[PDB]
RNA sequence: GAGCUGUAAGCAAGCUUUGAUCCGGAGAUUUCCGAAUGGGGAAACCCACCACUCGUAAUGGAGUGGUAUCCAUAUCUGAAUUCAUAGGAUAUGAGAAGGCAGACCCGGGGAACUGAAACAUCUAAGUACCCGGAGGAAGAGAAAGCAAAUGCGAUUCCCUGAGUAGCGGCGAGCGAAACGGGAUCAGCCCAAACCAAGAGGCUUGCCUCUUGGGGUUGUAGGACACUC
RNA sequence: GUGGAUCCUGAGUACGGCGGAACACGUGAAAUUCCGUCGGAAUCCGGGAGGACCAUCUCCCAAGGCUAAAUACUCCCUAGU
RNA sequence: AAGCAGAAGAUGCGGAGCCGCAGCGAAAGCGAGUCUGAAUAGGGCGCAUGAGUACGUGGUCGUAGACCCGAAACCAGGUGAUCUACCCAUGUCCAGGGUGAAGUUCAGGUAACACUGAAUGGAGGCCCGAACCCACGCACGUUGAAAAGUGCGGGGAUGAGGUGUGGGUAGGGGUGAAAUGCCAAUCGAACCUGGAGAUAGCUGGUUCUCUCCGAAAUAGCUUUAGGGCUAGCCUCAAGGUAAG
RNA sequence: CGGGACCUAAGCCGAGGCCGAAAGGCGUAGGCGAUGGACAACAGGUUGAUAUUCCUGUACCACCUCCUCACCAUUUGAGCA
RNA sequence: AGGCCCAGGCGACUGUUUAGCAAAAACACAGGUCUCUGCGAAGCCGUAAGGCGAAGUAUAGGGGCUGACGCCUGCCCGGUG
RNA sequence: GAUAUUGAAUGUUGGUACAGCUUGUACAGGAUAGGUAGGAGCCUUGGAAACCGGAGCGCCAGCUUCGGUGGAGGCAUCGGUGGGAUACUACCCUGGCUGUAUUGACCUUCUAACCCACCGCCCUUAUCGGGCGGGGAGACAGUGUCAGGUGGGCAGUUUGACU
RNA sequence: GCACAAGGGAGCUUGACUGCGAGACCUACAAGUCGAGCAGGGACGAAAGUCGGGCUUAGUGAUCCGGUGGUUCCGCAUGGA
């Protein structure tokens, strides 16, 4: 589960709230599952939506 | 994003109409129905590229045609046709009459409909025929008509 | 260079000065399982297909080789769908899976007991553990750096700085850097701009697409013109 | 080596708001860096840093890549303490 | 010091670096003065009554497990449904006797079936009772034959039934006709290895001899009362020295 | 004869594939899996240990001709499934 | 190979349970009742896929309370849901 | 609930690039005076005076305007006012409106993406999925971020001493 | 303890001041109490002389962290902040 064109996956870190508890936390990524043509032809795979504004052609 | 549109959006806009599409309907419709292309350098330049070439194609199309078109119309023309007592011609030369003129005398090559001339003339005399050569300027033609016979 | 066929007594029988046993260097062979890879599998078990070979009058049977998956190249096919694709078939592939040493290291997850004489921020601690990768080391590395002087010039590691600054329910506790002195010593390529050739698109006289020539810097450098 | 007619010097990125992590630094005035969202620059007549921030000054050209040496370890081998 | 040459060494180079000789003030800063202060005033800290530095022995302290043994417990990673709980697929077991439903046929009989009586009937989480299963009343055993039994009697015993084989549910969990029950003789949170030599203001122990001196069980505070700091009491060394 | 060169249930494995920090989970095709289904031997003796396996008789199941035989058919053409 | 009778309490009954102290007045049971759910049901397992419900479709499926059969479940919606 | 995935309209309320213009007195006064320069002149059949309706303003003084009938004269430096003179160029935003395109939000209908646990075909002997073709909704929902409310379902803890 | 007022009244005033402070009591520590006297301004009183809160003992709790006013203070290169 991860973006094809660059590195962006779920990562983790921490989730302090009041009184600056550390509970631990996932933080995930905004990709959708939208044609592209990165190989020859459409595969309809993962894609960041950071990197599809103005960027590969859907 | 922005796009070379094709085809209307409130109207024919095939000469470009940049413009802010929202990017992802943009992309979605105008690819899916080609209303527009990307707005990158390579098509923006293609663009003014086909544009520039068509204005200075239609320019020079309206240079070259209308100069000689009037210089030569400032000439004369003249034919023969037979007239009866008191002046009542026997006909009328319509425009298809001048235009088979200055096709077999000058070599003209106007249009029927270019050149028109509603009053059909029944005079045995000149007169000034102005012409449509161009929306914005227009020339005469002195054309006579003579007895014949 | 004269005892030796082990530990291990032997009983028996044999090899050795044409040179044994023995020591070292390079090789042959290496049943089955095991990543195990033809299929299955209760690890060392069972059952097959295609070729070559043995044998029977035939089956039946037996010996050698090939027959997993992923991935790269190529060839033939190539449905919905008309081309075309997905997909299928074939040949090349010291390619690759697995542990290893209970160690060193790069990154992703990631605790609690404990201490604060309770305890939640904090400490424990990015510790243990788990995961994925390689190397003999790995990481980092030639300043969009330090520094504030008639200034040093890639990283790394050692001593100092220093338990000083600073951080902290300003508690418990945590904890530097640079200068300085040392161990070593090496700096280099690409993109960008421009130019030669070709390809497709006609961006129709313009555009990007590929190999090559190019140049890499902050006293700014390169292209361009010229001197070399 | 000479010139600044003209062109280039690494973009969805430097950064900014939001919620975190590591830098001795616990969000504190909190520099610098990495992260997941959105916004989004100049590009030399330019840009970054000097522990909030602004002007001068000083140093350097990021968003491309490689680099052995001094460094850590021993399962095992040879010799010796 | 690091480091260089040196037998894993001593030695030589290496003054990079640290402490003292000047202190005061938070700081600018001043300087045997300085700070405070309006102020030659007064007072705080110092010199004038200079001695520190580097090693080695010993006493003590702080960080490492830190005097030796001792927990219950917590976290992480793994093993377990061959016992037991439930579920799924497929087989198997229930010797004998009794009861007698619905229904069906016939007879009576009503205008008509309602209704009654005879014949077959073999339903039942039916009855009595073997194998099998469960243990409920009493005795023996409790260093037993047995880390949960035996002897007599007891209940169910054709439907919520017993049972064989194979398979599934694995702990911050599963299962449970539900008791805090079972989950390999361990369960109010299973077992193994690591953190880990967890922590313990608690108990126990702490190994040769002589000699000099010699206490306490008291005040204050304390999330403290069986703990800890200061003071009180003891000892060792150097000074004032004759103050008690 | 109990099982394998026969089939299959629960359940597991599982190309491709879908998911998910990693490890990995789910699952199509396909295949494993009897505790099921189909399958050809029975009756008398033998030794100290084996026996519906050895000996003595009668038999059965699957398959092929070196031969044997009668049938059809060699293209509305036998035969196989 | 049955001791029986009189009378009351508890539980309609048969069944299940604290293996290893308590077999019961405890649990469940058929029945009643309230409530949720219009089908990618609701609820449940799982980070997500993927599955139970269910090769079901409001007379069907889940959750709570009471427990056959005869009579009834009376008042208060101020407080909390 | 905001944002990315995730936009097209019909109307709609602000602001931009074009546009349309009007609001002005302390008194003195014939009055409604804001000034700074140019100022001895201007409109008049492309028509005075008077008349009436409507639009606006307002310190209710009144003015202006536009719609038009009636038609040959109105206005102005100069006479006086007071701090400052009335005809043309402008501004100070005191004052209200309409049109075109973006711009952002509000509330309306459509479809493009997103979904498919709806189907037909092929991949494919496949009730997985994935490409095509129809239909159903559809800027919804799902998904990633940020925030608010609920939350013993769950987790880490606390609940003093003298006596 | 106060009748020589510390108790009652009449006038003027704010010493219910600022820096201090020889030396003492009490105290494990923190802390608390008295204080003649010096200097700068004052009040009362002709003067002397008194006034640094109430006739005297309870009327109040630290550190850290925050807020307000004044500062010959410092301010991560320079000048500010």
């Amino acid at each position: 589960r991860k973006c094809v064109i660059t590195g962006k996956k779920t990562t983790a870190g921490n989730n302090r709230s009041h009184a600056m508890n550390a509970s631990k936390r996932t933080w995930g990524a905004n990709l959708q599952k939208v044609r592209i043509l990165v190989n020859g032809k459409p595969k309809k795979v993962y894609v960041s939506a950071r990197a599809l504004k103005s960027g590969k052609v859907e | 994003m922005k796009v070379i549109f094709l085809q209307d959006v409130k109207g024919k806009g095939k000469k470009g109409e940049v413009k802010n599409v929202a990017d992802g309907y943009a992309h979605n419709f105008l690819i899916k129905k080609g209303l527009a292309v990307e707005a990158n350098a390579s098509n923006i330049s293609a663009l003014n590229g086909q544009k520039q070439k068509e204005k200075k194609e239609a320019i020079a199309e309206l240079e070259q045609a209308k100069s000689l078109k009037e210089t030569l119309e400032k000439l004369t023309v003249e034919l023969s046709a037979k007239s009866g007592e008191g002046g009542r011609l026997f006909g009328s030369v319509t425009s298809k009459q001048i235009t088979e003129q200055l096709q077999k005398d000058h070599n003209i090559k106007v249009d029927k409909r270019k050149l028109e001339l509603p009053d059909g003339i029944r005079a045995l005399g000149y007169t000034n025929v102005p012409v449509k050569l161009h929306p914005e300027v227009q020339a005469v033609l002195k054309v006579h008509v003579k007895e014949e016979a």
